[PDB]
């Protein structure tokens, strides 16, 4: 019987059947519906009338377990006394010779904490005075404590009744076996006799006397209790900077993390750390101690930086491990972040050394480009290892592979003006094969901007502008860049000039140049030509021309914050970005009253009728996520009765299988086919149901991808910012007002709050309230706010649209 | 037709509808039975009474029960709220098609294929009667609103009609002493074969499987196996007014009457359901719902909806309306017409209904349309959008279609439309479908008038005569011109304060209250749409928005007055009453009170002696008497209720006088208020209540800095100790130096262990020799010179106010 | 009390069996059994997992949890040894796990959870132990 509530009429007749294994499964099937919580006093004069003196154990016991979970409730069979039916004919089950039953009724006589019981507990601590087992005694000193705790905090437990009342605790210490049930409120001498007990140790009963009493002056004095304390007493004796070298941490720390890359990492992390405490700048971050295994001897043999390039990572043990790798690489050593990351990003960055390094994809190859560059623009000592490692990866010689290449180191060139004169040469070479844009773009811009430092350019410009392959975003490149740099310093058989006419061309014009170039029709359509062929002032040359822009970098670019910069290497960086980082007639009148912070709702009862409606309950329910704290509970709605009934409310809960409409109140009365009637208080809504929850800006953009939130109304009253009417109405529909997205100036500047919510309908909420209000001449409709909202499937989304608008209740009864 | 209703449960041999609340029972051949809420959508009950077929189901609604035939051959009762079995007994000896239930004694009737009807009381021993004559099964019985008679539809070719209290049926020759009952050739020829003959009636279309009645009609309609639906009159058994309606294709199972239109619906076991023309008697159309054979039928007898069972479930369909539109005047609904006729005015919180002679409507409505003085009713009839209909007029108190017709009064004309419009009395029809305008010359305007046209918008219903082509257009009196178009949201209703010069309209929150063409004299404040609300001409507006009646404002007052038990719309307000139908159209009627409406009329006009009285428990609630009266912030109402200890705190801060606050922040039992009230209590200027409040939360320290600030050195030297113990060095250090020997640190500082700071004290007041008994007892070394003296003068002469600022003046007003 | 209850549960979304020391845990024992377990505590084959601020401890034993629930602690070698005690206990009731077998022996086992975890506090018990009771 797993759980079945109606049996309770076969339990009685199988309770009592002249056979003994009957009344015991019947007993048996009482405790397990109990437990679940399931119907029994029905049975109780059955139950009691078999078992009651004997020495049999099994029913006894039995029994004894079925007094410690219910006794109390049940009464047919028991009823109230001092020495029930629960115990009368069990202090002969307390004085058995057999240890087993008298030991199981002084376990549950003294476990309860009743008060019709106090007196038959008191000498039930005879039945285990006498102690057979290690059980004996602990079951003893564990019931001299219940029955102190259960109102004899004086004289009834407290001395001995032949050997304890509150002096097994005492006894145990210098007997064979331990156990301390003294953690609080009992004797003194016994938690003094626990102290010499530390020494004369029973290891079960030593996790008993050192709960109670902790710290030692010792090493330890044995077994696993005293030596789980012990680690806790060292971190004392030296918090200093971590543990640093975890103590016996170690042995349940690896569990925490039995799946299963995740320890690894952990562990690597630690190891790290605890190499040494370096600098601890950007991503420097190595703490513990400075020396405990140094870092970087030269007699030192087979060295530390064996262990070092475990962490520096391709994916050389698996990802999660991988990432925290990287990181690790780079906060033992380095300068800040960048020395580590340039010799780690070039290992990960294409070459023509490995093609376990290079691939034909070109997003990735890209990016190792421009994370190996950003190392340069971080820090100056990069620039001179960077530009022969990235001619290396131009060296690959696939169209695309040139292309990547190119495409960084332009912009590098940017930033570092004719520093780079050298990669100029070697950037022309792949140009030639080429089936993309890219390499067009990015060798235009090399060739370009470099060309006093070199002299070749019609002849690899020609051969490339002859040539096909995908050249839109080309012309973009190309037009800013092929004149620069001195204004007649190459000759192939088409000097700077020629070039700057090429460049002309390229950009939107038309010449004979350099076999004519491939396109010359621009990219996106904001860009096009015109710019750069006003400019060319002085022919290619540094000035106040394309040269300028070209030998010059866009705003500031330093670091690694992403000006002319990625901010590590490229491949631990799609993880970070991954995380989010989340965080019967009846009249009612009724209001909302709160005294003293409780939430009620008031409501008061009207029988405006001579007609009998006795029989009157009151109810308030439970519709779904709403919920009664306490419903009305007056039997009023009498002939010709006003009550005043408080119903108290809240608002969270779980879902109740009971219709779902605004509050549901009941009151019942006479009437037999409508004895329950629902009738009504003022409005809740639908809404309450929603639960807040909160994003951040990454959770929000993820949000915004994951599904579309095209949808939008314009809501009249967010002529006022997110803070005032909006947030308190949001709030209402269990939203928030969060982080913007917002590009605020002179001309920008409506406020934009970046909502979510998670709703108990199987959708989030999110939406974005834009406010209008007027940051330029031409507003979009003044004051007022277009609020675009979205839900999973945008079921929440329109409860966001119109509950931003206005939103109030009142009266005045 | 629209479907409410549809649940696929597997061939319904029998189907019935409650009279008493709009459910619906089904009995399968898969031996299980099921009661539904079709409206609500919640299954009541659900039982396999029998193995298989259970052909016939019945509510037994005297008492709250449902009755069950089955091929179990018995007739067994049900409860719907207890589920289980009230009664069992024996019907018959074969399969029970149809029951029906007494409603005498609690008798049962059972019909079965052995040919007979029995009736047998449960509640005494007794069989009271058999009622005989069948050759061939008795498929079904019905009962009529009546209990005397049923009806008995039979496979033997007959209808037979029963009396249930008689033996059999019951009759008896006037003008002979024998039995009606001949067995020889007389005036027809029959058997013997009923004890005697009331009425053996015809059922001729190779025997009728169902026969059932209109509820308003003695007229019955039978459906037979062949193909046919024969229509009799079992209260004459006539064979002059029997007719066929053909249209089905193979065995009809039944044929019942729609109670709502004027067709007969009926469906037969071949695939299609079909509709009868009931002015025609053949097939108007058929239609196929595909769910194959239909074995069972059923008409409303509480005319809600209608349904009929098929093999794969059953439906029940709808083909009435929703959201008429009506008008209240003095104790007169007046709407369009709704299922179960005409109803309407009494009760308020019962779902009964009951009549009165207010038809608004008493013909197919194309128009109805009260007065504007609300005198006269106009009811356009004869349908059409043509050019002309009918249309006649009744007197608002009592309606008649004429009250004489050689009276001016209940006249009528021609106009394809005349609805009325303002100068009271007129109106404006169309009678070409463009808008003419009508006046009679004197009184209510009845008579059809051709001048005055135009070429815009078409002809419907209204109040001031609405068409539509694209908005909602009011019309002139006596201009052919648009008087104005109204374009807004809905929720399916126009509302008019009673008077029909003047509408309602309603926004995105509540409802706003408008004046002729479209003017806005207020807006009704509540959160949500209402679903009606009018206005007593203006003022005392009266509003549904749930299942409560509520006054939106009276007076400046604001009160729910009354809940009744059921959802509503208020009908309208004229007089003190409000008068409220729903879409079913039962009403509900509510006095408005001088409760809520006297109390707050009362505390406007600052009288809270009246107000006492008025406190009653129809309108306490929590926060319009007892805590709503503590929000003035010079109080008045705040000194009427003052009761929770909460509501006296703040009602101290208000005033500015504290010594209520510290006794309602003392049963608040709280520091926290302490602190605030005395800072409060500073704020009015005397620090001896700021003291006491102080010392308890204790800042003894915030009163050490305040007492030199005050002028008091003796209550600054209480502080001083009670803060030395708290080592409070920014209470106890404060008041040595605020007096003008420092004598008070050295002790404290001493007891804090602070030697150096003790003696710097001490030695610059020229207390070299207790800074000297600092060093000392400590380690000396009181040579030194810091950033500060450590012994030039401290001396300071200490308050020259003789009375200090704990005995700051106040008057207080 | 430390241990709030000693339970043994099938993840079919009750607790077949369990044992409340002194009446606290009722109705409230079958429903964080029958969540919590269901999901292997919450667990991923790790011995501690805490959810919904009650520690769980736990071993899977077929579609069945013997679990052990606690939301406060004295010691960590402590909780699992009761554990670890009561399944020595267990296959002598029950032959391993198993809701049927489970339910049959409700009697036995809740015996045990008295006898192993007193008020809370956990005693110790073994097979030899047992039988003096069930006797």
């Amino acid at each position: 019987m797993d759980s079945e509530p109606p049996s309770e009429i076969s339990l009685k007749n199988d309770l009592e059947k002249g056979d003994v294994k009957s009344k015991t499964e019947a007993l048996k099937k009482v405790i397990i519906m109990i437990l679940n919580g399931e119907k029994l006093p029905g049975l109780l004069m059955t139950i009691i009338r078999f078992v009651l003196p004997l020495q049999d154990h099994t029913i006894k016991k039995l029994l004894l377990v079925f007094w410690e979970i219910v006794p109390k409730t049940t009464p047919d069979g028991r009823l109230l006394h001092e020495m029930i039916l629960v115990c009368d004919a069990y202090r002969k089950d307390l004085q058995h010779p057999n240890e087993f039953i008298r030991g199981s009724t002084l376990r549950f006589l003294c476990k309860l904490k009743e008060a019709e019981l106090l007196e038959p507990l008191m000498p039930a601590i005879r039945a285990c005075l006498e102690h057979r087992h290690s059980y004996v005694r602990r079951n003893a000193v564990l019931a001299i404590y219940t029955i102190y705790r259960n109102f004899e905090h004086l004289i009834p437990d407290a001395p001995e009744l032949i050997h304890d009342f509150l002096v097994n605790e005492k006894d145990a210490s210098c007997k064979r076996n331990a156990f301390m049930m003294l953690i609080h409120a009992d004797q003194d001498r016994a938690l003094d006799y626990l102290s010499t007990c530390i020494d004369q140790v029973q290891t079960f009963g030593d996790i008993l006397q050192l709960v109670i009493v902790e710290l030692i002056y010792k090493v330890c004095h044995a077994n696993p209790s005293e030596r789980a304390r012990f680690i806790r007493c060292i971190y004392n004796l030296l918090q200093s900077s971590s543990p640093a070298v975890k103590y016996e941490a170690a042995g349940t720390l690896v569990t925490l993390s039995s799946a299963p890359t995740a320890i690894k990492a952990a562990a690597q992390c630690y190891i790290d750390l605890i190499i040494k405490e370096s600098d601890n700048n950007v991503k420097l971050i190595v703490l513990d101690r400075l020396v405990e295994l140094k870092e970087h001897p030269a007699h030192e043999r087979v060295l530390q930086d064996l262990v070092m390039d475990i962490l520096r990572v391709l994916s050389t043990p698996d990802l999660e491990v991988r990432k925290k790798t990287l990181q690790l690489a780079l906060d033992l050593v380095s300068s800040r972040n960048v020395e580590e990351l340039v010799i780690v990003l070039k290992k990960e960055v294409i070459k023509t050394n490995n093609v376990s390094e290079h691939e034909d994809t070109d997003k990735y190859r890209q990016l190792l480009v421009r994370t190996l560059h950003s190392c340069s623009v971080r820090f100056p000592d990069m620039a001179a290892n960077v530009i022969p490692v990235l001619m290396e990866f131009l060296s690959d010689s696939n169209e695309a592979a040139a292309a990547d290449v190119l495409e960084f180191v332009r912009e590098a060139i940017q930033r570092f003006d004719n520093l780079r004169m050298l990669i100029v040469e070697k950037m022309l070479e792949v140009f030639h094969a080429i089936k993309s844009v890219k390499i067009y773009r990015g060798a235009l811009w090399i060739l370009g901007e470099y060309c006093s430092t070199k002299e070749d350019i019609q002849s690899v410009m020609t051969e490339v502008r002859r040539s096909l392959g995908e050249i839109p975003i080309v012309e973009s490149e190309i037009k800013k860049e092929a004149g620069e740099l001195k204004p007649e310093e190459e000759i192939t058989v088409g000097p700077v000039q020629k070039l700057v006419t090429e460049m002309g061309t390229y950009a939107t014009q038309s010449a004979l140049s350099s076999s004519r170039p491939t396109k010359k029709e621009e990219d996106r359509p904001p860009l096009r030509g015109f710019l750069l062929d006003g400019d060319f002032f002085v022919a290619a040359s540094l000035a106040t021309t394309l040269t300028k822009i070209a030998l010059r970098y866009v705003a500031l670019v330093q670091e690694k914050k992403k000006q002319n910069s990625f901010v590590a290497e490229a491949m631990l960086l799609m993880a970070t970005i991954l995380h989010l980082g989340k965080s019967d007639p009846v009249y009612a009148e009724a209001y909302v009253h709160v005294n003293q912070y409780d939430i009620v709702l008031d409501v008061l009862v009207v029988n405006q009728t001579s007609d009998t409606l006795q029989n009157c309950t009151l109810e308030l329910a439970t519709l779904g996520d709403l919920k009664l704290v306490e419903k009305p509970s007056p039997l009023t709605l009498a002939p010709h009765d006003f009550a005043n009934i408080k119903a108290n409310v809240k608002v969270a809960s779980t879902e109740n299988g009971i219709i779902f409409g605004n509050i549901v109140y009941d009151v019942s009365g006479a009437a037999s086919d409508r004895n329950c009637v629902v009738l009504s208080d003022i409005h809740i809504d639908i809404m309450d149901y929603i639960q807040p929850a909160t994003c951040t800006d990454a959770e929000f953009r993820q949000m915004w991808a994951e599904f579309e939130w095209e949808n939008k109304v314009t809501v009249n009253t967010n002529m006022t910012d997110l803070n005032d009417y909006l947030q308190h109405i949001l709030k209402s529909t269990n939203m928030k007002c969060l982080t913007p997205e917002k590009a605020l100036s002179g001309y920008c500047g409506f406020m934009a709050a970046n909502l979510y919510a998670r709703s108990i309908f199987g959708e989030d909420a999110l939406a974005n309230v834009s406010i209008e209000k007027p940051v330029h001449q031409g507003p979009d409709a003044a004051v007022t706010g277009h609020i675009r909202i979205r839900a999973k499937s945008q079921g929440m989304a329109l409860s966001l649209g119109d509950k931003i608008n206005l939103s109030q209740k009142k009266t005045s009864l | 037709m629209l479907t409410k209703f549809e649940t696929k449960s597997a061939r319904v041999k029998g189907l019935s509808f409650h009279p008493k609340r709009p459910w619906i029972l089904t009995s399968l051949h898969n031996g299980v039975i099921q009661l539904w809420d079709y409206r609500m959508c919640t299954l009541i009950d659900k039982f396999d009474e029998h193995d298989g077929p259970v052909r016939g189901i019945d509510f037994h609604k005297q008492q709250p029960l449902f009755v069950s035939g089955g091929d179990d051959y018995k007739i067994k009762v049900w409860n719907y709220k207890l589920r289980r079995c009230l009664f069992t007994l024996l019907g018959h000896l074969d399969y029970i098609r149809t029951t029906f239930f007494h409603h005498e004694y609690p008798w049962i009737l059972s019909a079965s294929d052995d040919q007979t009807i029995r009736v047998w009381n449960w509640q005494s021993r007794t069989c009271v009667c058999v009622l005989t004559g069948h050759n061939h099964y008795v498929m079904c019985a019905q009962f009529h609103p009546s209990e005397d008679l049923v009806v008995s539809a039979s496979l033997d070719q007959t209808v037979r009609v029963w009396d249930i209290s008689g033996l059999r049926k019951k009759n008896l020759s006037p003008g002979a002493v024998e039995s009606d009952v001949r067995g020889i050739t007389g005036v027809d020829l029959f058997g013997t074969t009923d004890a005697v003959v009331k009425h053996v009636l015809e059922g001729h279309d190779r025997g009728v499987n169902w026969a059932a009645f209109h509820p308003t009609m003695p007229l019955i309609v039978s459906g037979a196996d062949d193909r046919q639906v024969k229509i009799w009159r079992m209260n004459e058994s006539k064979a002059w007014e029997v007719d066929t309606c053909r249209g089905h294709y193979n065995n009809v199972s039944c044929a019942v009457f729609h109670p709502r239109q004027e067709l007969i619906l009926s469906n037969s076991e071949d695939k299609s359901i079909r509709v009868w023309d009931m002015s025609k008697r053949t097939g108007v159309q058929t239609f196929r719902r595909d769910h194959d054979r239909f074995w069972v039928l059923a008409a409303h007898p509480n005319l809600n909806l209608f349904a009929a069972g098929h093999d794969g479930g059953m439906i029940v369909f709808k083909l009435e309306r929703e959201r008429p539109a009506y008008a209240v005047h003095g104790n007169m609904l007046h709407y369009v017409k709704d299922r179960f006729l005409r109803q309407l005015d009494f009760n308020s919180s019962k779902d009964v209904a009951v009549m009165q002679l207010r038809s608004g409507s008493k013909f197919p409505v194309f128009n109805m349309s009260y007065n504007p003085a609300e005198n006269a009713v106009l009811l356009c009839t004869r349908a059409s959008n043509l050019e002309n209909s009918t249309y006649d007029l009744y007197t608002i108190p009592k309606d008649a279609d004429s009250q004489n017709p050689d009276a001016p009064e209940g006249k009528r004309s021609s106009g394809l439309t005349a609805v009325w419009v303002a100068r009271n009395r007129f109106a404006v029809l169309d009678r070409m479908h463009s808008l003419l305008i009508k006046n009679l010359k004197n009184e209510i305007t009845k008579k059809i008038q051709v001048p005055n046209c135009d070429e815009i918008f078409y002809a419907g219903t209204g109040n001031l005569l609405l068409r539509d082509a694209d908005s909602i257009t009011l019309f002139d009196v006596q201009q052919k011109r648009t008087l104005a178009s109204v374009k807004i949201s809905k929720v399916k209703y126009v509302i008019w304060s009673a008077d029909m010069s003047h509408v309602a309209l309603l926004a995105k929150h509540a409802i706003v209250i408008c004046n002729r063409k479209l003017d806005a004299l207020c807006n009704i404040h509540e959160n949500i749409r209402v679903k009606s609300g009018a206005w007593d001409e203006s003022g005392v507006f009266i509003y549904t928005t749930s299942n409560h009646i509520k006054y939106a404002v009276t007076t400046g007052d604001h009160g729910i007055i009354r809940t009744l038990d059921l959802p509503i719309y208020v009908t309208r307000v004229k007089g003190n009453n409000v008068y409220c139908l729903d879409r079913e159209c039962r009403p509900r009627v509510l006095t408005i009170d001088p409760t809520e409406f006297k109390f707050k009329l009362a505390l406007i006009n600052r009288k809270y002696d009246e107000v006492l009285h008025m406190v009653r428990n129809a309108k306490l609630v929590g926060q319009s008497i007892i805590a709503y009266l503590q929000k003035k912030g010079y109080p008045e109402v705040a000194l009427h209720f003052v009761k929770d200890e909460k509501t006296r705190f703040s009602l101290a801060l208000e005033c500015g006088n504290i010594e209520i606050a510290l006794e309602a922040a003392k049963a608040l039992d709280d520091k926290n208020c302490w602190e605030k009230l005395g800072e409060v209590a500073l704020l009015q200027g005397n620090h001896q209540i700021v003291e006491m409040c102080y010392q308890r939360t204790k800042n003894f320290d915030k009163l050490s800095f305040l007492y030199l600030i005050t002028g008091n050195l003796e209550k600054l030297r209480k502080m001083m100790k009670i803060a030395e113990i708290r080592k409070d060095m920014s209470g106890h250090y404060q008041n040595a130096l605020y007096l003008g020997d420092v004598s008070e640190r050295v002790r404290i500082l001493k007891n804090c262990g602070q030697k150096s700071l003790a003696y710097l004290s001490a030695a610059t007041h020229g207390l070299d020799e207790e800074a000297e008994s600092l060093k000392e007892t400590f380690d000396p070394e009181k040579e030194t010179i810091p950033d500060i003296d450590p012994n030039a003068k401290l001396l300071q002469p200490p308050a020259p106010i003789m009375p200090l600022d704990t005995n700051w003046p106040l008057l207080t007003v | 009390m430390v241990l709030l209850a000693a339970a043994v549960c099938t993840k079919a979304g009750k607790a077949i069996v369990s044992r409340q020391f002194v009446e606290m845990t009722r109705t409230r024992i079958e429903g964080l059994l029958a969540a919590f377990p269901k999901l292997m505590n919450t667990g991923k084959q790790h011995t501690f997992v805490e959810t919904e601020s009650v520690r769980y401890v736990y071993q899977p034993m077929e579609k069945l949890y013997m679990v052990l629930i606690t939301t406060k602690n004295s010691n960590i070698l402590e909780d699992l040894e009761t554990l670890r005690l009561f399944s020595r206990v267990i296959p002598e009731y029950c032959r391993a796990l198993e809701e049927n077998e489970i339910s049959e022996h409700c009697f036995d086992l809740i015996f045990a959870f008295d006898e192993i975890v007193a008020l809370g506090y956990r005693e110790n018990v073994n097979l030899a132990q047992i039988r003096t009771f069930t006797e």
